[PDB]
RNA sequence: AUCAGCUUGUUGGUGGGGUGAUGGCCUACCAAGGCGACGACGGGUAGCCGGCCUGAGAGGGUGACCGGCCACACUGGGAC
RNA sequence: GUGAGGGAUGACGGCCUUCGGGUUGUAAACCUCUUUCAGCACAGACGAAGCGCAAGUGACGGUAUGUGCAGAAGAAGGACCGGCCAACUACGUGCCAGCAGCCGCGGUAAUACGUAGGGUCCGAGCGUUGUCCGGAAUUACUGGGCGUAAAGAGCUCGUAGGUGGUUUGUCGCGUUGUUCGUGAAAACUCACAGCUUAACUGUGGGCGUGCGGGCGAUACGGGCAGACUAGAGUACUGCAG
RNA sequence: AGUAACUGACGCUGAGGAGCGAAAGCGUGGGGAGCGAACAGGAUUAGAUACCCUGGUAGUCCACGCCGUAAACGGUGGGUA
RNA sequence: UCGAAGGUGGGAUCGGCGAUUGGGACGAAGUCGUAACAAGGUAGCCGUACCGGAAGGUGCGGCUGGAUC
């Protein structure tokens, strides 16, 4: 535009959405495991991808997806929730923290085990 | 032993009736490293007809690189096809700072100290053409000198004539090292 | 820390002999491992990578303290090549393995660090130690008697050392006059492709 | 340009319109 | 209405040297004709000279070529133009073409290039870049 | 501005009062002024800076350590 | 810092095999070496041209640090290996279990899932999540656009505002030059110096991109006072709808 | 357009604002031939809330006011060289 | 006289819940039709009005971003 149509007006940038909004600037966040099921992905995948409703400290209910082999997650459970969005499940946007308050680290796991949470067997 | 480099190579499909009708494409630069570049576009069935086409395609074409010692001689602003890119002299010892096609185009030019900056359009093909405009685009103080009808110490800055000055100062010494 | 594993295995790897007088490196000039005789893609990328790798590697730097040496060549008035080379040649292993008082330069290391050494008079064990212009170093009184010591200064008749560098008498006395130029350095390796690593 | 734009706008336009004379009555007690 | 007879001027002269003319006929100024000498005293116009036209006068520019017809000036255009104008110091003087090109600047001290008013150690109003 | 009108010690003057000192800081009287589409009057948010992070630069984010200024001391008011 | 030298056309064992053989690998076992740091002993600070008119005065501290004692003796893990991007084979599962930043891999040959050998990158760290900037010329002052991709109001008149043809004199507001004051210290940069190097610290310049005071210039922009007719409007005579 | 006697820069654009603005639609009062949303039949069709056929009210028309929209398009703002 | 806290009164403003109710997005497999794209079998679309289970139909004015002449 015209120098004086930007005198007058300006430039307004973008508005950034924000992301992972149930967190509320943490890292982590605690919540109790209000429910526990398995739900089938999009079009070209086929699984039963396990995923837990969860209520966390911000008073916000949201879907965690479990990672690993198995897992022991009923009601009433201490999880830890992290950012992390899978693009199978559209509407689940964090990931529950294997080896953290009563979520075991899976079984059996000898490799990458830092990011499922077992521990270096001697 | 010139300077060979494929940037692209695509696979094009034309459809007929019985199905599809494939080609292959090679976009190759060759250059001596002094100041020679070429670029070339080869079609074929196959990746080493298109490289061979495109190599001989690109020996029919070279061009001159007004460059004063290791570097261009002043920033220059290229537009062709939907491409733009900008080129700025630098100093010595910077190395060469340029997005892949434009890498390559410099890289076989010679020029060892540049700053280069593309613009829009990343297709290589364009990236290529509007880093060969650019060059194109160039002017070399001895012809700008001419068309004022000035002596050159009055038409370029004294930075540059000393630049010069000691450049073919350096290439007489490695001439006199390199004849013994 | 430093490298522990073998040296032979990461000379064979990289296809360039780092000691020099390896006997089982030139034997098998192909990297290790089940597929190391497969041919691989040829990338730039990949090629100052070793490059560097090996840089790094016949020293003893550790990354931290190689990528410190590249930021501190580069903001020197000079070509950051020939600023990087100087200052990995001005460490003391360095100085000790090129004066042809060590025969490895691990070993060089491992004795430099063991504070048998004394730069200017006053006692120092940093393999990473950087020496100046105009330099003097002797060895400790009481070390002399040392059999690994004695066996180094009895044959004295190795590649001789560079021009700066002068062992000057019986007593294994250093001297270095100045800095090693690049011509002087004598080191194998490309130089401007780490520059380019480092510079993306 | 392309007719299938002009086709989702009018489309979108269309249906609201219906809602509105869907609703008029409703929609005047409201209001007042 | 015209608002930058300065710029009319470098548009004229641009256009009719990308179509290869010999003569561009102006109105005239005091100022343009200070332009036009500058431009003289930089080989990139023959000549230039002044005709009583019907009302005011007029300014006559006569282009120069090479000896294959090549254009002497490659590019013209105007920095500090109504509405946003541009000032420079005398330590901050630009650079056309790396040193190439000419910057014509007006400073107190008259209409002078960008070397000379650094010579000068003055600064101004850069008027255009001619290179 | 999906907040266009706001102000009556409010704008000026005079005689007094008060203060360490100028002053509607306060009081009695007189004049009807003063601010605003260069955003008055409302709503939301926030301690400010030298600096710090990023960036070729312009710019964007920020005010942790260290240093300077301000404000506060369970909440509100007051004075010696 | 968890070791250094030499050591076979290069022991096993694991894993592949085209059943020949190859990788781990000089790696291991082996004979010498030195002890860094910890371990056990002995001595033992500077900080104090201090304080005190009484002979004393260190919290750190018997600490840093030196001189000895036998011995390699006490010291390594974390990610990744479709392509972007350094690095492959076997086995089990078969659209199940599962992976995943993008495109996307799994339905009996998976280098992509999981386990083994191998390899690559780092190493007292390695990965994951969150936040900000970059790449993003993707709010474009530097540095973008509006026929058909998003983008010209349905069309005019006009208020505030923005901009303005040729020329004469003056002001010195914008602009520009010089000089002076200020811009704390620390921070940044350059140089030097100090602690065995480093991180760290000190010293001396620069930076502190602005503001104000005095003095100079008057091309351009602007104000004030004039001039001109080429823009604009009017006047006279004809024209078409 | 011609003459150029006259004024002597009085020009350009224009945020908000105001005016004008096809057709359909609304209010009051007229008018009503033809055409014709809606609404009736007939036909086609698996069904035809349509296309085709026969009728046909509002409207189209006039006076005075409202609404203020169109593929209101050259999908192209105005002034100047 | 001024004066914090408190009492009474009518408004302003910002939010949560709410029987019932409207539209929107996405879903391995469902029912009804055939509206648009070739003159898509009645050219399509724009503003407006009425009508119909639904896409949709028709009247008035407009556009070519409509095929053949």
């Amino acid at each position: 535009p015209t120098i004086q149509q930007l005198v007058r007006k300006g430039r307004r940038d973008k508005i950034a959405k924000v992301k992972t909004a149930a967190l509320k600037g943490s890292p982590q966040r605690r919540g109790v495991c209000t429910r526990v099921y398995t739900t089938t992905p999009k079009k070209p995948n086929s699984a039963l991808r396990k995923v837990a409703r969860v209520k966390l400290t911000s008073q916000v209910e949201v879907t965690a997806y479990i990672p690993g082999e198995g897992h022991n997650l009923q009601e009433h459970s201490m999880v830890l929730v992290r950012g992390g969005r899978v693009k199978d499940l559209p509407g689940v946007r964090y990931k529950i923290i294997r080896g953290s308050l009563d979520t075991q680290g899976v079984k059996n796991r000898k490799q990458a085990r830092s990011r499922y949470g077992a521990k270096k067997e001697k | 032993n010139y300077i060979e480099r494929v940037v692209s190579i695509n696979r094009v499909s034309k459809v007929v009736k019985g199905g599809r009708r494939f080609s292959f494409t090679a976009l190759v630069i060759v250059g001596d490293g002094k100041g020679m570049v070429g670029v070339g576009y080869g079609k074929a069935k196959e990746v080493p007809a298109a490289i061979a086409k495109g190599v001989e395609e690109a020996r029919k074409n070279f061009f001159r690189v007004p460059l004063i010692g290791s570097t261009i001689t002043h920033p220059v602003q290229g537009e062709a096809a939907a491409g733009v890119v900008m080129l700025r002299p630098a100093s010595p010892g910077t190395g060469v700072i340029a997005g892949g096609a434009a890498r390559a185009v410099l890289e076989c030019a010679g020029v060892h100290d540049i700053l280069a900056k593309s613009l829009g359009s990343d297709n290589a093909i364009n990236v290529v053409h509007a880093t060969v405009a650019a060059l194109k685009l160039l002017q070399r103080p001895e012809e700008v000198a001419a068309r004022r009808g000035l002596p050159i110490e009055d038409v370029a800055p004294a930075g540059m004539l000393k630049a010069r000055r000691e450049s073919e100062a350096l290439a007489a010494a490695a001439a006199r090292e390199g004849s013994a | 820390a430093r490298y522990t594993g073998p040296a032979t295995r990461k000379s064979r790897r990289l296809g360039v002999d780092l000691v020099g007088g390896d006997q089982s490196f030139e034997k098998r000039p192909y990297p290790p491992g089940q597929h190391g005789r497969a041919r691989i893609k040829e990338s730039e990328y990949r090629q100052q990578l070793q490059e560097k790798q090996k840089a790094r590697f016949s020293y003893g730097v550790m990354e931290k303290q190689f990528r410190r040496y590249y930021e501190e060549a580069n903001r020197q008035p000079g070509k950051t090549g020939d600023n990087l080379l100087r200052i990995l040649e001005s460490r003391l292993d360095n100085v000790v393995y090129r004066a042809g008082l060590a025969r490895t330069r691990r070993m060089a290391r491992q004795l430099v660090s063991h504070g048998h050494f004394l730069v200017n008079g006053v006692k120092v064990d940093i393999p990473s130690y950087r020496v100046s212009q105009y330099d003097i170093i002797d060895v400790k009184e009481k070390s002399l008697n040392t059999l690994p010591f004695q066996i180094a200064r009895e044959t004295a008749g190795e590649r001789p050392i560079p021009s700066w560098l002068q062992v000057v008498g019986e007593r294994q006395r250093i001297l270095v006059h100045q800095l090693p130029e690049r011509a002087q350095i004598d080191v194998p390796l490309t130089e401007q492709l780490i520059v380019e690593l480092y510079s993306k | 340009g392309s007719v299938i734009k002009k086709r989702r706008k009018r489309m979108s336009k269309k249906k609201h319109r219906k809602l509105l004379r869907r609703t008029r009555v409703q929609r005047r007690k409201l209001g007042k | 209405t015209m608002t930058d007879p300065i710029a009319d001027f470098l548009t004229r002269l641009r256009n009719a040297n990308s179509a290869y003319h010999d003569e561009v006929t102006l109105p005239h100024s005091k100022l343009k004709a200070n332009i036009a000498e500058i431009l003289k005293r930089e080989g990139y116009i023959s000549d230039y000279r002044t005709e009583d036209a019907r009302v005011g006068k007029s300014l006559v520019v006569q282009l120069k070529y090479g000896p294959s017809r090549e254009r002497s000036i490659a590019g013209l255009r105007r920095v500090s133009k109504p509405g946003l104008r541009v000032y420079a110091k005398s330590t901050n003087l630009p650079r056309v073409l790396g040193g190439l090109g000419v910057a014509i600047i007006s400073t107190s001290s008259g209409l002078l290039t960008d070397r000379q008013a650094a010579r000068q150690g003055v600064g101004g109003e850069v008027l255009a870049y001619v290179w």
